[PDB]
């Protein structure tokens, strides 16, 4: 056939490439970064209605500090999640500190390329890791299955994310507050999604410096959808 | 490098089968029949032998059935080389089992573990499958009698009477229609060779083509016994059941 | 054609075409630009950003304190060979007490790369450097290619559009090699050089990377509000 | 067809497709030659100057195995550096050994059965050199050279390159001119000639002289390089012989 | 840990194991159950070293539990002895070998038969009507000699095993805090909670 | 060793080997899950080409990975017995650890990672199956039920089908079942379980296996006639 | 096709790869010779230097594999001197282990075993060399032993390798059936080369130079090559009768 | 019997102010009755405003300050230069220490 | 530098077949004719020393192999591939028989790891089948004396008399007229010599003729004496003369 680990004329791995078409597939995830936290969103999209949508976690806790949003084959992050938590922890336990966001993501990353004939593919999914330290404060990452990661303002990843992307090209801006991020998460996720937006079908999340990271309740989410309504219909 | 040359004998086709055990069987459906029938009171084992030449000691031959301790023995369609490999292999497992814990083997773990075996080369490896499928005939204080089969895709199941290699299709028919639950060994054998002997792409079923054995618990005093037929035995019970 | 489906395998005119398509990837890079006088070198990277929300690839990797490079091309290989070298400077510093010569690096980086070149399995890398460095014999500036040629020079650049930034310092070797304690002025050349490499964008806040070293300096990078002097 | 896709596949004819593509990567790198003498061995090569950019004197491509051999080669610089590498591994091991310092013909076969091992597997790739070395052992002066099939003889002289051809010519000339023989400090000058002379097929681009040399009496037996004074005597008689 | 011991009666098997965990100058506990449950109707009590004990015991326990899912049936207590032994006998040549003493007692389903097997640190194994490991049978097996018959009932068996533990109290010099006492038969194992 | 990497992107971004092992759960035989207020039923289907069999020895598709969880599986039989063998080491592993026996989500978390794990190791396929985990968690009487696929994604099912007209027996459940009032009793499960499976099973009560597990490890097989029971009643029902 | 890449059977029962390496062989366009004495065995081999820039006193294909043992390669040089350093090798260790020099038909076989490997496994090519293995040994005599790429090897009363080894064979084939004797009955090895450069001159219906020949002889308890020098006394003496 | 450890005695002293810290050391290094040294430092500058002093057996110290000399290199390379604070040194030191529990260095360490 | 064909290079193709045990079939068909006759007092096996050169001395090649003194081997197909089984053969009754037992295999349990050899290569990676068929003849005290095929399958079958290689059709029908189960071994060897001569075409003598038997004990080729049970190998290897003796009475 061909090497796995094969050069196309271009210059790119074809592998590499191939995934990022896999997380193409995928359901939507969109991050957002501000002073006061940093917003974590995702559709959850269920293929049937007897499928019993808070199973679904593609919202996932990798310390108190820093939490991750994924997209694609999600079965593919979980030894992504278990390496990531692994560093963290493990990077406490010899310097008695927090981690930094970049370097847990940088972590993650170095698995990426492990990839020949170590794994026999790259990962078909990408994350969006999100979290806060004392040193570069309130952060979002963006890591692909290429082992490159890159810090965004905000960002959108799975089949929504070019649509998404230019909607929150056009909304961000450096004095958002918290609230005002959740409420544009879910008016993007509402956007580009393909059923209508609800609590059960899409999940909000967040990273504070006090309270850390935490999964929004459905009734929590429920109040900011209703919010969201009311000011859309206010102009 | 090499994966130039690599067959991949180990991936599912679009339609989700395994390219190499379907091969496999396709192999298996050219040997010789052999068929295994349970009876209340033992089991009978029948195979037909592939290669009639005149010259053939038959005495001393040993193609289809094989002993794998005293109350479990097996009947052989395919390659007779891969099946002797898995034989030993079965054997040794026995003796363990045994070893470990002063039982005889239970004969479902017994399949189980060599029906494991070949599934491994069906998911790992890079290796071709075994081109082999095992009748298997025994007895335990568990479960009494069984017959089990395994086929190269490491799938094995629990059956009152079975075909594997050639005809299986008119032979388990013919089984099908004239098997009883109440039956009994002596019945068993006659129904045995009555099917090979309709089944068979041979001009007629002659002793020198055969390989009979019978597990009975009709030994002396509530014990379990292997019959392997010697050709003499094969050549009088075809006389008494009115074949030839 | 043939040929080019792994790196074991020459084409019938002596090629390997599975390293000339990892040196497609540098030219496909982002620019970067290097050049040295007698006393100090200059890295000069054009930092490359995904959009306008991303924050801009960093191109220029720390090495030990009187060496680093930049890079061009999958910035993953870069890691991995930055980190080779991190690890043969210090292997020099704790067995020998010595600082390894830049010189001894470039071979180092030339046959880590020639192996992925003849074995099966393996890739090449797909990414080229520029290191500089102040050692025993001075500045020096070299330049990595995947293929494993590593290369001594007074000035370069590689990565997209770079052939402009390479005939400047070509036209200016006479002028910029005499600019001795003035590091300034160094820089002022290569910000100067990679200028030449650029079309529609221009030299941004946080898209302008420079990094330095010389006899009293140890390799630093500038980047962000501190890279607006040069602007 | 297809005997030429795989290393170590014999085609009809008994050839190996591979290593003689490989050869095709020697046949497009920078001339480079060897000259034996009287109690020695030179060895000088071309060195295109692609760009004002490159230092000069800087990207030195001879290279010493041991104390007491000189290295050099043509095609893909990597895969040479790769072989001399090897080659000071089979030297050191010989040493710590057998004390004495390798041999010259020992250290050809060393070579030689190192590169003859790429051609014997398809997950590796030949040799992308011939690679032109020697140097003073016990028994006195060798000269050899080592193709991407591991096949290597003793010379008189060698070269390889992009311009072969035109130095074989010259030095099939000093072999028949001198059959007494050659001295070191002669050779050195033919040497520089000789590149000049050769410089004629890669004509487009100005090219950089190197040359070393190990020699009984001017060295001590050991490999040094040619330098400063005698380098630029040894390119006064070199442009002086091609007006 | 000290005492265990172990008696077969006519239609079931007691096990006798003591309380007392001492670490050098302290008794730690005084109500430490010595025993692990491997399958419904088969109980190993256990002494030795310190660690070695309960993790061979709980060792054993799950490879009977893991057996028993996997075919969905209750290994003999013969086959669980000799399983048990083989463990042993292997461990002895081991880098670090278990230094545990074990007693199984099971009440055989198939053949309606209560049984017990005594196995050393060594593997070395026997079926007998009762049994002991360390100093407990020194003291214990003159007694057993003289009182024990096969024919014997449960609550028969019971107090032939109080007759031991007095015995063990007057004569021994270790406070071992008494015994917790399990009977083993057809209905499985349950708990004398007054001895 | 045989390092080959046979699970790898396509040009689409589509895994092939891991897709065909989804066709290899299709072509396997039907099985169900139903969970009601106070139990799990699971449903499987028996093809009737293959009588002669011997209903004692032969396999049964629903196997005990610990006293209080079960699984049932849709696809190549052999592979299941890998899987399944695992479990059963992992929940004896988990017993002797943590002191406690596994969650039905953890032991369906463990079973899906090595299902997901053989799609990206060299030199093996993915398991041509997919798996219903069922049970209670240790003192606990909330109803659990899983599904993993060869991908290696899970998730919890109020009801769900795998395999051979899956997509029929699906579409019934969707309209039948209800999440704000589930089957109150084992019987009200159970008819829901069977229903749904007589859809597709075209043969009286042969072909129908069904397992009831109930909390604090009850778990019970029915009969041949327990379950003619109850497709004798359904028909009688639906002759109407 | 690609039964014809690697070391497995054609549908002919043939490997093609196995027949294309007997090919290589014949790649240098010399021939060899070997005959055996009463107390010794000769080798003799075209010497081909084409290039006056060669050393011609580098260029052999003939090896001293131990001090009883020779050997003549027809074949490519690189796998000529794989071939001769393994023999080397296996006849040093064949002495530890044994406490004898191994015999000339030993080594021969075994690097025949060594050869037959390479065509059953697939990573391994065949070498492209034939192995004419030369010595008097103590208990058989003079002994020649010839290998080649399919593992297949033989003893032989004389042989020849090469492009035009069937005129040197029919012609060493009709002077045995005139003496009706396994050997060349002669004292001296000097005399038993002066016969095979004779009868490979009239086989071969070329005239040789001492440049254009190489020489190896064996002896009870030494194996030899001839100088220069040594093949110009041995050429005299042909010329002289 | 090889002995793979000697005492280079010496002594060494921590003292915390309120914005301050000091750390002194002796400067004879011995063996038995010999003095090998008067002047031998054995407190160093570590980087990033910290002292270390591994006083001992003076082989394992010079080896467990070169150790963590180290690992504060690597971890300004692996954590964008961040500033490695004491109580964090602290804590790596621990597993330097610790790493080598079953055949250890034989030395009192202060930071 | 590295075995990379960790896979078999034989596999099952759409029709059932394994082509490359077909192959090697079909090499074993094209080498020369040997045959196997097996009298009631004795076993004989023999083959034709097909000569590449006149030149070449064809007693150096043993066609015809001692594997135990009470078993011999002979083939047809390629000669290197069975040169390296006898090597193995020998080496297995030593490793997994004698080292064990203290005595030599039985026939059919060394024809059984002979089998096994073959099988691994007929599945193993990165190997071909062995392109033989060997005929195996050997005594042991329980089952008496025995004539063995082995095909490049691994399979094995027990014979009376039987033929493989060139000529083995019209051999095994010649053989199949003249078998009876009342034959002395010097009756079976003269069949040999009869069977053989149809399949030869040049020279038919005892220096072209290898021919060796299972017979009786000999304890003239012991090589000691002083041991009562150790009686001497049954395996014999007929010389040039013995052959052309018996070729006069033809
Ligand atoms: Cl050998
Ligand atoms: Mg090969």
């Amino acid at each position: 056939d061909r090497g796995v680990s094969t050069f196309s004329p271009e210059g790119r791995l074809f592998q590499v490439e191939y995934s990022l078409e896999a997380i193409k597939l995928g359901s939507t995830a969109i991050g957002i970064a501000t002073k006061e936290g940093v917003v974590l969103g995702v559709e959850k999209r269920a293929t049937s209605p007897l499928l019993e949508s808070d199973s679904i976690e593609k919202i996932v806790e990798i310390d108190r500090h820093i939490g991750c949003a994924m997209s694609g084959l999600t079965a593919d992050a979980r030894s992504m999640i278990e390496h990531a938590r692994t560093a963290a922890v493990t990077h406490n336990l010899y310097y008695d500190e927090d981690i930094n966001v970049e370097s847990l993501t940088q972590s993650v990353c170095d698995l990426a390329l492990r990839f020949g004939e170590l794994m026999s593919r790259p990962f078909g999914v990408a994350l969006l890791i999100a979290g806060h330290d004392a040193d570069d404060g309130y952060q979002l990452f963006h890591a692909e299955p290429s082992g490159t990661f890159y810090r965004y303002n905000a960002k959108a990843i799975g089949s929504g994310s070019e649509g998404a992307q230019a909607e929150l090209l056009n909304e961000w801006h450096s004095s958002l507050t918290l609230k005002e991020a959740e409420l544009l998460v879910l008016k993007i996720l509402k956007q580009v999604m393909e059923e209508k937006l609800d609590e059960n079908n899409a999940q909000l999340s967040c990273i504070t410096k006090q309270d850390g990271f935490k999964i929004y309740d459905n009734e929590k989410t429920a109040e900011l959808i209703k919010e969201l309504k009311e000011k859309e219909a206010a102009e | 490098g090499s994966r130039r040359y690599d067959s991949r004998t180990t991936i599912f086709s679009p339609e989700g089968r395994l390219y190499q055990v379907e091969y496999a069987l396709e192999s298996i459906s050219h040997a010789g029949t052999a068929i295994g029938i349970m009876a209340s009171d033992g089991i009978v084992l029948a195979a037909e032998r592939k290669v009639t030449s005149t010259l053939l000691e038959q005495d001393t031959s040993t193609e289809k059935l094989y002993k794998l301790n005293d109350k479990i023995a097996v009947a052989v369609a395919g390659l007779t080389a891969d099946a002797e490999i898995l034989i030993n292999t079965a054997r040794i497992h026995a003796q363990n089992y045994l070893k470990t814990y002063n039982e005889d083997i239970p004969v479902e773990i017994l399949v189980r573990r060599l029906s494991d075996i070949k599934q491994g080369y069906t998911q790992h490896g890079g290796l071709r499958p075994f081109g082999v499928s095992f009748i298997y005939a025994g007895y335990d204080d568990r479960y009494g009698y069984q017959l089990y089969t395994s086929n190269p895709s490491g799938n094995y199941t629990g059956w009152k009477a079975i075909s594997v290699g050639a005809n299986t299709s008119a032979a388990q028919t013919l089984l099908q229609m004239d098997y009883k639950d109440d039956m009994k060994v002596d019945d068993a054998i006659e129904l045995a060779l009555k099917t090979l002997s309709k089944t068979t792409d041979s001009s007629a079923l002659t002793y020198d083509r055969l390989e009979f054995a019978t597990i009975r618990k009709g030994a002396n005093d509530g014990e379990v016994y292997q019959k392997i037929f010697k050709p003499q035995e094969i050549k009088d019970i075809l006389v008494k059941t009115g074949i030839t | 054609n043939n040929y080019d489906g792994d790196t074991v395998t020459f084409s019938p005119t002596g090629r390997l075409f599975q390293v000339e398509y990892a040196l497609e990837a540098i030219k496909q890079g982002s620019v970067t630009v290097g050049l040295r006088s007698n006393t100090h070198a200059v890295l000069v990277a054009l930092k490359r950003n995904a959009d306008e929300l991303s924050s801009y690839q960093k191109k220029i990797i720390k090495c030990d304190e009187h060496m680093g490079l930049s890079l061009a091309g999958l910035a993953p290989d870069a890691r991995v060979l930055s980190n080779y070298l991190r690890q043969q400077c210090n292997y020099s510093s704790l067995v020998f007490n010595r600082k390894l010569a830049v010189e001894r690096a470039g071979h180092l980086l030339c046959d880590k790369a020639q192996k992925n070149t003849q074995s099966y399995g393996g890739r090449p890398y797909g990414v080229g450097l520029l290191i500089i460095g102040y050692d025993k014999s001075g500045a020096h500036l070299l330049e990595f290619q995947p293929s494993g040629n590593v290369t001594e020079l007074y000035g370069t650049a590689i990565g997209a559009r770079s052939q402009g930034a390479k005939t400047y310092l070509e036209r200016t070797l006479d002028t910029f090699i005499k600019i001795d304690g003035n590091p300034d002025e160094l820089i002022k050349a290569g910000v100067e050089a990679i200028s030449q490499s650029l079309r529609d964008e221009s030299l941004t806040v946080d898209n302008l990377s420079i990094a330095i070293v010389g006899k009293d300096t140890p390799f630093t990078i500038y980047d962000g509000e501190a890279v607006a002097k040069y602007i | 067809t297809g005997y030429d896709l795989s290393n170590s596949v014999f085609s009809p004819d008994g050839r190996n497709f591979q290593v003689e593509y490989a050869v095709k990567a020697v046949e497009n790198g920078t001339t480079s030659i060897g000259i034996k003498c009287n109690d020695g061995v030179v060895f000088a090569v071309e060195k295109l100057i692609t760009s004002k950019l490159l230092v000069p004197q800087k990207n030195v491509k001879i290279q010493v195995v041991d104390r007491h051999i000189g290295c050099v080669y043509s095609g893909l610089i990597p895969d040479g550096r790769h072989l001399v590498n090897r080659g000071r591994e089979e030297a050191a091991s010989f040493k710590k050994l057998y004390k004495t310092p390798i041999p010259i013909p020992a250290f050809a076969d060393r070579l030689g059965q190192y590169v003859q091992a790429h051609t014997l597997y398809n997950s590796v790739r030949p040799f992308g050199v011939s690679t032109i070395f020697g140097g003073v052992d016990k028994n006195g002066a060798h000269l050899y050279m080592l193709e991407p099939s591991g096949s290597y003889w003793g010379y008189k002289g060698a070269a390889t390159g992009k311009g072969r051809q035109s130095a074989k010519a010259e030095l099939e000339k000093l072999v028949d001119h001198h059959p007494e023989g050659l001295s070191a400090r002669e050779a050195v000058k033919q040497a520089a000639k000789i590149i000049y002379l050769a410089h004629e097929d890669n004509k487009e681009k100005d090219f950089e002289l190197e040359i070393s040399w190990c020699s009984l009496s001017e060295t001590n037996g050991l490999h040094k390089f040619v330098k400063g004074d005698l380098l630029q005597e040894a390119i006064d008689f070199a442009q002086k012989e091609i007006n | 840990m000290d005492i265990i011991l172990g008696i077969r009666v006519q239609d079931s098997v007691i096990l006798a194991s003591s309380k007392a965990v001492t670490r050098g100058i302290s008794v730690l506990k005084d109500s430490d159950d010595k025993t692990r449950q491997l399958s419904p109707h088969t109980l190993m009590s256990f002494a030795g070293e310190a660690g070695d004990t309960v993790q061979f015991a709980e060792y054993i326990q799950a490879n009977i539990q893991l057996y028993s899912i996997r075919e969905d049936y209750e290994l003999s207590p013969q086959a669980v002895s000799s399983f048990v032994r083989q463990e042993l006998a292997k461990s002895i040549r081991s880098r670090r070998p278990y230094q545990v003493n074990v007693l199984i007692g099971g009440y055989d389903k198939k053949k309606n038969k209560p049984e017990l097997y005594q196995i050393d640190y060594l593997g070395t194994k026997v079926e007998l009507p009762y049994g002991a490991h360390g100093y407990s049978g020194f003291y214990t097996f003159s007694l057993l000699d003289h009182h024990y018959r096969p024919d014997m009932t449960t609550e028969e068996g019971l107090d032939l095993l109080k007759l031991c533990v007095q015995e063990l109290e007057k004569r021994m010099p270790m406070d071992f805090k008494g015994v917790i006492v399990k009977i083993v038969d057809k209905d499985g194992i349950r708990q004398v909670d007054d001895f | 060793g045989y390092d080959r990497a046979l699970s790898i992107f396509s040009p689409d971004g589509h895994i092939f080997q891991v897709e065909y092992a989804l066709e290899a759960v299709k072509r396997g035989t039907c099985a169900v899950g139903v969970k009601g207020k106070n139990c799990v039923v699971l449903g499987c289907e028996r093809r009737s080409t293959l009588k002669l069999q011997d209903t004692r020895i032969t396999p049964s598709k629903v196997s005990k990975i610990d006293s209080h969880v079960v699984l049932s599986f849709s696809g190549l039989n052999a592979d299941s017995r890998i899987l399944i063998e695992k479990a059963r080491v992992e929940a004896q592993s988990h017993r002797l650890t943590l002191e406690d026996p596994v969650t039905v989500e953890y032991l369906t978390r463990y079973v899906a990672g090595v299902q997901q794990r053989y799609t990206q190791s060299g030199g093996v396929r993915p398991f041509g199956v997919s798996t219903l985990i069922a049970g209670f968690d240790p003192r606990d009487d909330e109803p659990k039920l899983y599904q993993t696929e060869p991908s290696g994604i899970y998730s919890s099912w109020s009801a769900q089908t795998i395999g051979r007209n899956s997509k029929t027996v699906r579409e019934f459940l969707e309209k039948n079942y209800d999440r704000k009032e589930p089957p109150a009793t084992v019987e009200e499960c159970v008819k829901l379980t069977v229903r749904s499976l007589l859809e597709v099973v075209q043969t009286g009560a042969k072909n129908i296996e069904i397992t009831v597990v109930k909390p604090d490890s009850d778990i019970v097989a029915l009969s041949s006639e327990e379950i003619n029971q109850y497709v004798t009643q359904i028909e009688q029902e639906k002759q109407e | 096709g690609y039964d014809r890449h690697i070391t497995i059977f054609s549908p002919e029962g043939r490997l093609y790869q196995v027949e294309y390496a007997f090919k290589a062989t014949n790649q240098t366009n010399i021939n060899s010779l070997a005959v055996r004495g009463k107390d010794c065995t000769v080798v003799i081999s075209q010497k081909k230097v084409p290039d006056k820039l060669l050393d011609p006193t580098t260029v052999s294909y003939i090896f001293c594999i131990s001090r009883t043992i020779g050997m003549v390669v027809n074949g490519p040089i690189p796998d000529a001197r794989n071939a001769a350093l393994r023999a080397k090798a296996e006849a040093a260790e064949f002495r530890y282990k044994y406490g004898y020099d191994m015999p000339c038909d030993v080594l021969a076989k075994r690097m025949a075993n060594l050869s037959q490997i390479y065509t059953q496994r697939a990573y391994m090519r065949p070498l492209g060399v034939i192995l004419t293995f030369v010595s008097v040994d103590e208990e058989l005599g003079p002994s020649i032993y010839k290998t080649d790429p399919a593992g297949y090897y033989v003893g032989y009363k004389a042989t020849a390798t090469g492009p035009k080894q069937q005129e040197i064979t029919t012609n060493l084939e009709n002077h045995f059936k005139k003496s009706k004797i396994d050997h060349i009955n002669e004292e001296s090895w000097e005399k038993v080369v002066e016969f095979a450069i004779t009868h490979m001159i009239d086989a071969l219906g070329t005239e040789f130079s001492k440049n254009d020949l190489e020489v190896g002889v064996a002896t009870k308890d030494k194996f030899f090559t001839l100088s220069a020098e040594n093949i110009e006394e041995r050429l005299v003496a042909i010329a002289e009768q | 019997q090889f002995n793979p450890y000697g005492d280079n005695g010496g002594t060494i002293l921590g003292i915390a102010g309120e914005d301050f810290a000091v750390l002194a050391g002796d400067t004879r290094n011995i063996t038995d009755y010999s003095i090998n040294s008067r002047y031998e430092p054995k407190v160093f500058d570590c980087g990033d405003n910290i002292v270390m002093s591994a006083n001992g057996f003076a082989a394992d110290g010079d080896a467990l300050v070169k150790r963590f000399k180290n690992s504060v290199k690597w971890y300004h390379f692996d954590h964008n230069d961040k500033k490695l604070s004491i109580n964090s040194a602290a804590r790596n030191i621990q597993h330097l220490l610790y790493g080598k529990r079953f055949f250890p260095y034989y030395v009192h360490t202060i930071i | 530098m590295t075995d990379r064909y960790s896979f078999s290079l034989t596999t099952f193709s759409p029709s059932g077949k394994l082509g490359q045990i077909d192959y090697a079939l079909t090499a074993v068909k094209q080498g020369v004719t040997s045959l196997g006759i097996k009298a009631t007092n004795g076993v004989v096996i023999a083959t034709e020393k097909k000569s590449s050169s006149p030149l070449a001395m064809s007693e150096t090649l043993s066609k015809v192999s001692l594997l135990t003194p009470d078993i011999g081997a002979v083939y047809s197909g390629m000669g290197p591939d069975y040169r390296v089984l006898v090597d193995k053969s020998r080496k297995v009754a030593h490793t997994s028989y004698k080292r064990i037992y203290g005595e030599y295999p039985p026939t059919k349990l060394l024809v059984s790891e002979v089998a096994k050899i073959m099988q691994e290569a007929t599945q193993s990676g990165g190997v071909r089948p062995f392109g033989v068929s060997l005929l195996i003849a050997g005594h042991d005290e329980f089952n008496g004396f025995s004539l063995y095929q082995v095909d490049p399958s691994g399979s094995y079958f027990p014979w009376k008399a039987t033929a493989i290689g060139k000529g083995s059709v019209a051999a095994k029908t010649f053989l199949e007229k003249r078998w009876n189960d009342e034959l002395e071994l010097e009756d079976a060897i003269h069949i040999a010599l009869l069977t053989l001569k149809e399949s030869v075409e040049g020279e038919f003598n005892g220096d072209t003729i290898e021919l060796a038997i299972i017979g009786d004990e000999n304890p003239d080729l012991l090589g000691y004496t002083g041991i009562p049970t150790d009686k001497g190998p049954r395996f014999r290897k007929l010389t040039s003369q013995e052959i052309n003796d018996r070729l006069e009475a033809l």
